[PDB]
């Protein structure tokens, strides 16, 4: 078997979007090269709204 | 977030006779009223808003309309056919039905496929789908052009990451993208930081209080490691040494951050002591003038034993002689050396941010920026101080000298860790405008003393670690609040208020405009977030209170606001709600006209007694049309006169509504023209029942010419368009390739854990 | 039509106190040592009702 767990199923998905939310979704199988955790941001800012 | 928009807003609808001769295409934007007397553009902004909501571009948004097509069956069609706008069938059936009517032959196959084929879907060279569709003029030009204004803020991924890699730390683990989100990345950021300063510069007081405040709460909180003689034991104190800890990491960590000593009436050891202390171990920007002196008077009053009274009037470099020649050598305050940062601060694009190392220890040497600190502790262990020949306060005071030295020198490093974090937390604008107006923070003699030969080792653990990176996310989503908040108020200023004379009218005029603003403002949702309100109500004074104090400051300002895209939407709009009014359902102009005068009207759309001109004639029979104003023309009570001839009213705005009718009648108005009071004239509502015309009905001939005596005449609206015109209404509508995956989270590092 | 004193010493052309020093003078009084050389907390009450 080339995987344990496929890094997905490729009749599941219908856009470039859908291949980016399963592969976070089936990234803890994978060994990983940054193990994810809370993001850290340093840049911010507000628009104005309607 | 960013909404994505599925279908096109054509706004059209399809009118046609009962016999089939007559159709004609209309565009329905509603109907908006608008008042006389007060500025139009005020008006337009309102309903710029509300128009935008219905049009669905009020919020950024990204057309996917792609999708929307099918294909034909035939074999050499491979051309796909939008779904969106309005479809080429219905024009197929109403140009059948008009062929009908003619007794025409029915539109050939040839002509049905290529009317069939006219809204089209085909992909351009950068990968976008272009949309054919018909769809109305103003609903085209709006979707279009705010589609133009939302896309300025759409960027590249790895464009916007090399906008913010010089404000990245080295602690932090870096985030690995997915292949398709380098390649295929896209994100909806802002990238404009407007300034802080019109908030800090009207109140330095409330400001740098809040902030000070906030630091104050946190530092206090950091992990630590745990005769004369008798007199500075028993003055030992450490109740108040988390207070000490945080005022000297705001010394540290601002430009002029001044704090004050208050000493006792009767200076005693403790405090020279502490007047030595806070010459030597504290910057030189920290103190003032005024201190260096009350600290120098200190030392001569007691080293001296001179009272206060001869050392009022003694300049700073006569103390110092007089001090020097007693045998205090230490009369100087030392200037802190400044430590860049790693990293570009927040909100400071293209700026290096620095702060002053703690207790005046020179990075490069790792000891006191005084160079003769040995040699002048042992003048003082040697030297014979209030004129006495006993030594005890000389050698007491090298005890405490040298142990004060020798905690500086251990301890410097940990709390330089301390401020270079929480000078990260603040921006370089607040770096160097956030003063000590109030003294708020003063230190008493037994604290300054006690806090530094008592100095502790500052432990730096996970959890302070993970506390401080809780407080940068809420430090930065503050001041992008601010900033909105500032921009909004600098906008409402100067759209609202004006300048101020020295008249009892104009300053009444001012209290009263600014109390209905405050009023209008504070209403249901507040204009203004919580941490705008908590920095005004410091003082005490009420929200409603300290927004209305601002707003009469920044009156007159000469500050730069940036042009955000939805200021440009709702301008654009505006423009053309004024421009073309007919669109909207008001005009500025009508005409009454006489039954027997016959005037030229618009005779395209095969009205019966059309109320629509191409434009209000300019001559009637050789003689230019009279024009009143509305204000003339209400006054008038010679107006039976008047309107026996015909005349034009101006000068006002004339809100009408139209029902067109598919069957043959008499077009009238469904109220009288006018209504004649004691108490002037006016026109009433205007609505207009349209009938299309079958030219041999006698009955209705007849009917037009006794029934109706006075007849309405508008400038033709420009929604209406005639059938024979459809391909007037063909419109191209780009939206961006399917191929785009857009992040929600474009931060580029994780926190350690 | 007549003539009135602005209250409070106020200019309505620049909505402040005529005297363009007066919040330089409230921290002059704040730093300064009143009624004894050493500080009797004279000046730091006054500046705070000043203010």
């Amino acid at each position: 078997k080339l995987f344990e767990t496929s890094p997905f199923d490729p009749l599941t998905i219908k856009n470039n979007q859908d291949v980016v939310d399963k592969l976070y979704a089936t990234q803890s199988s994978s060994i990983q090269e940054v193990v994810p955790t809370k993001t850290f941001a340093t840049e911010l800012q507000f628009g104005v709204t309607s | 977030e960013l909404i994505k928009v599925p279908t096109i807003p054509h706004n059209l609808v399809l009118i046609q006779s009962d016999n089939g001769k007559h159709a004609l295409i209309k565009e329905d934007l509603g109907q908006w009223p608008v008042e006389t007397g007060i500025s139009l553009v005020n008006q337009a902004g309102v309903f710029a808003v509300q128009l935008a909501n219905k049009l669905g571009i009020d919020k950024p948004f990204v057309l996917d309309a792609g999708s929307n097509y099918f294909t034909d069956t035939s074999f050499i069609d491979t051309r796909k056919y939008c779904t969106d706008g309005l479809s080429p069938r219905e024009i197929q059936k109403a140009l059948n039905r008009q062929r009908a009517y003619y007794d025409r032959p029915e539109l050939t196959i040839s002509e049905n496929k290529t009317l069939l084929s006219q809204s089209i879907i085909y992909p351009d060279a950068d990968g976008n789908d272009v949309s054919i569709i018909f769809s109305g003029a103003m609903s085209h030009a709006i979707f279009t052009y705010a589609q133009s204004q939302w896309n300025k803020n759409i960027i590249k991924l790895d464009d916007y990451i090399r906008e913010i890699t010089l404000t990245v730390p080295k602690q932090y683990r870096p985030r690995r993208f997915k292949e398709i989100e380098h390649t295929h990345g896209y994100v909806y950021r802002e990238l404009n930081q407007g300034s802080l300063l019109p908030l800090v510069d009207a109140n330095l007081k409330e400001s740098s209080s809040y902030y000070f405040k906030k630091l104050m709460s946190s530092i206090s909180n950091v992990p630590v490691d745990a005769q004369h003689v008798s007199m500075l034991t028993n003055r030992l104190t450490t109740a108040n040494a988390p207070t000490v800890r945080a005022i000297t990491v705001l010394t540290c960590m601002f430009k002029q951050f001044r704090i004050g000593m208050t000493y006792a009436l009767d200076p005693n050891i403790m405090d020279v002591a502490a007047a030595t202390c806070m010459l030597l171990f504290r910057p030189a920007q920290s103190i003032s003038d005024e201190q260096y002196r009350y600290c120098l008077q200190t030392m001569a009053v007691f080293l001296t034993n001179t009272t206060y009274d001869i050392v009022n009037n003694d300049t700073i470099d006569v103390l110092k002689m007089k001090l020097r020649n007693q045998g205090w050598p230490f009369v100087e305050r030392y200037n802190a050396v400044e430590i860049d940062m790693s990293v570009e601060p927040l909100r400071s694009p293209g700026q290096v941010g620095r702060y002053y190392n703690p207790f005046n220890i020179d990075p490069l040497t790792k000891k006191h920026v005084e160079d003769r600190l040995e040699e002048f502790i042992n003048q003082v262990q040697v030297g014979r101080f209030r004129n006495a020949s006993g030594n005890a306060v000389g050698t007491t005071l090298a005890a405490f000298l040298r142990a004060c030295r020798d905690k500086t020198s251990a301890n410097w490093r940990g709390y330089s860790v301390l401020v270079s974090r929480y000078r990260s937390l603040i921006p370089n604008e607040l770096f160097e405008s956030l003063r000590n107006i109030s003294g708020e923070y003063n230190i008493n003699p037994q604290d300054e003393h006690s806090f530094f030969f008592a100095l502790a080792q500052i432990n730096a653990d996970d959890e302070f670690i993970g506390a401080i990176d809780k407080e940068s996310a809420e430090y930065l989503d503050e001041y992008a609040t601010l900033a909105r908040d500032i921009s909004n108020s600098l906008t409402l200023v100067k759209a609202a208020f004006g300048p101020l004379e020295r008249t009892s009218g104009s300053i009444i005029n001012h209290a009263n405009n600014l109390n209905k603003v405050i009023n209008h403002v504070f209403a249901d949702k507040p204009l203004i977030s919580e941490t705008m309100l908590k920095i005004l109500t410091i003082d005490g004074t009420t929200g409603k209170d300290g927004y209305r104090n601002w707003l009469d400051k920044l009156v007159g300002h000469n500050y730069p606001v940036y042009v955000e895209p939805v200021v440009n939407i709702m301008n654009f709009i505006s423009a053309r709600f004024v421009a073309d009014s007919s669109y909207f359902g008001y005009t500025n102009e009508i005409m009454i006209m006489p039954n027997h005068i016959n005037v030229p009207v618009d005779d395209r759309f095969g009205f019966r007694d059309s109320p629509f001109c191409t434009s209000l004639p300019r001559t009637i029979m050789g003689n230019d049309v009279r024009r009143i104003s509305y204000n003339v023309f209400s006054m008038m009570e010679d107006i039976d006169d008047v309107i026996s001839e015909g005349f034009i009213l101006y000068d006002a705005y004339f809100n009408f509504s139209y029902d067109i009718m598919t069957t043959d009648g008499v077009t009238r108005l469904k109220e009288d023209i006018l209504i004649v009071t004691d108490t002037g004239n006016d026109i009433k509502p205007i609505h207009f029942y349209i009938y299309f015309e079958n030219r041999n009905d006698k009955k209705l001939r007849y009917e037009s010419k006794m029934n109706v005596s006075y007849r309405l005449y508008i400038k033709t609206p420009a929604c209406l368009l005639p059938l024979s015109d459809y391909m007037r209404a063909q419109h191209d509508y780009v939206s961006p390739s399917s191929s785009r995956v857009y992040i929600k989270d474009p931060a580029v590092v994780y926190t350690r854990s």
